[PDB]
């Protein structure tokens, strides 16, 4: 039904920045919110950035300032400007959405299959 | 007096849902912000209020509902929802005041093998009110002919299993959840 | 969405062989694997679930294996009526979906298709259309390329192909091409050809007649 | 033992309603998940729609929005309405009991749902005439809705080596159909070869005969 697919993911090396985007179907992507997460492996899932259907965003202290969370309801896409990487950084990223359109705040309803990122040397 | 959040959201052991578990919130002072902001929490959304202007306020009497679902079922702890956890393991109601709380458990709550410790109810005649805990073990009559505390045709455990195993896909990864109902106890 | 690619899509054997089929899921659907059989003409019928687990009244013979994202259904000495369409179907993650099918086929020696061609009925020519006909009958395997040619045009996007059912006595195949086209058309032209291509024949055999003999 | 009866299927227009129904023995209809399964002809299966146990519905996103489950328990009858219907929604629809919306234990025989905007046609029936060891012929039977069509040879004297092409559905909405047999050339001016087409919802009746 809902589908989300995530592509960008691949190798950095420390400093470097890389997009990641995020395209979005089966639902009115212009109502929902949008989210990105991140899994190291081993370590529990965790949310690194949200934007709201009005434009209103939120970023996670340990991402602060080097990402960018954004969205383009034109073409039903979100995307993640990550800039200043670190190998702490390297993990499998995920895109969300809401589940139901009703609440405030973070909502991390239906997930992608994800994209890994890896910070070389 | 600070409030036991610790004792809720860190707690060793957790319920599964058929049979969640409830914690009186009373006589104390919370910040709500610092929970706000942990990277843990993927889902933090709240009805009524607004996670912003928690702070700012305060509840006659709180309740912290626990247990653990799976990724793409955290989307049933909402009011409205549907699927076999809204309708047979937890029930929020319509007019629900208070925020859903959940994160990703996948390294406590995983097991190679499979971690069969949690559970859910599969089957029931009829659906759960608004936080309503149904525990019965019974077996589940399916068909004209009773059971008689033996499974069989017709006749089914009412509890399922999760599998649990960390290797799934984020939907299938355990998640906990903590439910904050708000009704002066608690500022 | 899990899409499940079921291979092989054909499977050939005889009794007293063993069945070996796959269902490739595209994401991790952990142990939620069912298995059905369809017989021809018949409703599914639930062989397998949770992967390995055996539903009731299902023969010994039935064996699952697998998880995650690769799962396989066994049949150790086949029985004549388990030959059968197969499916797998995944409850992982919703929807629910199923795979394509696998066809457990009677297997045989490879027999050649005899060739002939039917010209448009003078009483379906006043009728203002024309019909011509080619058939393919008694062979095996069942893949077979017909091509027809109209005064060697090689001619495509009107013909209709239909195949029978594996024979019960000798395991053959028949199939029918028909080139449907107007009176006008079907005049305008004077040689009409079959071209048939089977694995039984060294060379592709032609049949062909010349409009008004 | 269990019992899964469907009905109500039939032919229908593009646009048009059309309500199954599925009788069900040796269960509680109104404790168990039900769900409607469709196969295309030719094709593989698709799940439509389920119904749970407490009464929550949820529905293919193909047929959802058209499509409608319910069930009766004092009827012991489980339902789908058809509304806005498609030549896509054209299968065979089965009913099964599930379990716990995870699988299929016990399906139906299956109703089969046409959808077509075509009308009644009867065939007509042209010779497919003789023309190595052994001599081909036949018969087209072409041209006709609904289904189904029978050809018998010889009014059922012959019947070896006799092949009955599935019927094949044209542009046209219309389906057509051969039959074809193959004798020794010998028994070609020695025997006569008649061919009994027979397509009831037309009342349609006809004895060819086929010659060189
Ligand atoms: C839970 O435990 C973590 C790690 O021990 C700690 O950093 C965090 O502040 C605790 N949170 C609460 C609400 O007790």
């Amino acid at each position: 039904q809902v589908q989300l697919v995530e592509t960008g993911g691949g190798l950095v090396q420390p400093g470097g920045s890389l997009r990641l985007s995020c395209a979005a179907s089966g639902f009115t992507f212009s109502s929902y919110a949008m989210g990105w997460a991140r899994q190291v492996p081993g370590k529990g899932l965790e949310w690194v950035s949200y934007i709201y259907s009005d434009g209103s965003t939120e970023y996670q202290d340990s991402v602060k300032g080097r990402f960018t969370i954004s969205r383009d309801n034109a073409k039903s896409t979100v995307y993640l400007q990550m800039n200043s990487l670190k190998p702490e950084d390297t993990a499998v990223y995920y895109c969300a959405t809401e589940g139901s359109l009703g609440g405030w705040g973070r909502d991390f309803g239906s997930w992608g299959q994800g994209t890994q990122v890896t910070v070389s040397s | 007096n600070l409030c036991p959040f610790g004792e809720v959201f860190n707690a060793t052991r957790f319920a599964s849902v058929y049979a969640w578990n409830r914690k009186r919130i009373s006589n104390c002072v919370a910040d709500y912000s610092v929970l706000y902001n942990s990277a843990s929490f993927s889902t933090f959304k709240c009805y009524g209020v607004s996670p912003t202007k928690l702070n700012d306020l305060c509840f006659t009497n709180v309740y912290a509902d626990s247990f653990v679902i799976r990724g793409d079922e955290v989307r049933q702890i909402a009011p409205g929802q549907t699927g076999k956890i809204a309708d047979y393991n937890y029930k929020l109601p319509d007019d629900f005041t208070g925020c859903v709380i959940a994160w990703n458990s996948n390294n406590l709550d995983s097991k190679v093998g499979g971690n069969y410790n949690y559970l859910y109810r599969l089957f029931r005649k009829s659906n759960l009110k608004p936080f309503e805990r149904d525990i019965s073990t019974e077996i589940y009559q399916a068909g004209s002919t009773p059971c008689n505390g033996v499974e069989g045709f017709n006749c089914y455990f009412p509890l399922q299993s999760y599998g649990f195993q960390p290797t799934n896909g984020v939907g299938y990864q355990p998640y906990r959840v903590v439910v904050l109902s708000f009704e002066a106890t608690v500022c | 969405e899990i899409v499940l690619t079921q291979s092989p899509g054909t499977l050939s054997l005889s009794p007293g062989e063993r069945a070996t089929l796959s269902c490739r899921a595209s994401q991790s659907v952990s142990s939620y694997l069912a298995w059905y059989q369809q017989k021809p003409g018949q409703a599914p019928r639930l062989l397998i679930y949770g992967a390995s687990s055996r539903a009731t009244g299902i023969p010994d013979r039935f064996s699952g294996s697998g998880s995650g994202t690769d799962f396989t259904l066994t049949i150790s000495r086949l029985e004549p009526e388990d030959f059968a369409v197969y499916y797998c179907q995944q409850y992982g993650s919703s929807p629910r979906t199923f795979g394509q099918g696998t066809k457990l086929e009677i297997k045989r020696t490879v027999a050649a298709p005899s060739v002939f061609i039917f010209p448009p009925s003078d009483e379906q020519l006043k009728s203002g259309t024309a019909s011509v006909v080619c058939l393919l009958n008694n062979f095996y395997p069942r893949e077979a390329k017909v091509q027809w040619k109209v005064d060697n045009a090689l001619q495509s996007g009107n013909s209709q192909e239909s195949v029978t059912e594996q024979d019960s006595k000798d395991s053959t195949y028949s199939l029918s091409s028909t080139l449907t086209l107007s009176k006008a058309d079907y005049e305008k032209h004077k040689v009409y050809a079959c071209e048939v291509t089977h694995q039984g024949l060294s060379s592709p055999v032609t049949k062909s007649f010349n409009r008004g003999e | 033992q269990v019992q899964l009866v469907e009905s109500g299927g039939g032919l229908i227009q593009p646009g048009g309603s059309l309500r199954l129904s599925c009788a069900a023995s040796g269960f509680t209809v109104s404790s168990n998940y039900m769900s409607w399964v469709r196969q295309a002809p030719g094709k593989g299966l698709e799940w439509v729609s389920v119904i749970y146990s407490g009464g929550s519905t949820f529905y293919a996103d193909s047929v959802k929005g058209r499509f409608t489950i319910s069930r009766d328990n004092s009827k012991s009858t489980l339902y789908l309405q058809m509304n806005s219907l498609r030549v896509e929604d054209t299968a065979v629809y089965y009913c099964a009991r599930d379990f716990g919306d995870f699988y299929f234990d016990y399906w139906g025989q299956g109703t089969l749902v046409t959808v077509s905007s075509a009308s009644t046609k009867g065939p007509s029936v042209f010779p497919l005439a003789p023309s190595g060891g052994t001599a081909a012929l036949g018969c087209l039977v072409k041209d006709y809705f609904p289904e189904p069509v029978t050809v018998s040879w010889n009014s059922g004297a012959l019947t070896s080596g006799v092949h009955t092409f599935p019927a094949v559905l044209q542009s046209s909405g219309l389906y057509s159909l051969s039959s074809v047999v193959t004798v020794p050339s010998s028994s070609l001016g020695t025997q006569t070869y008649i061919c009994n087409v027979n397509h009831k919802p037309s009342n349609t009746k006809v004895d060819k005969k086929v010659e060189p």
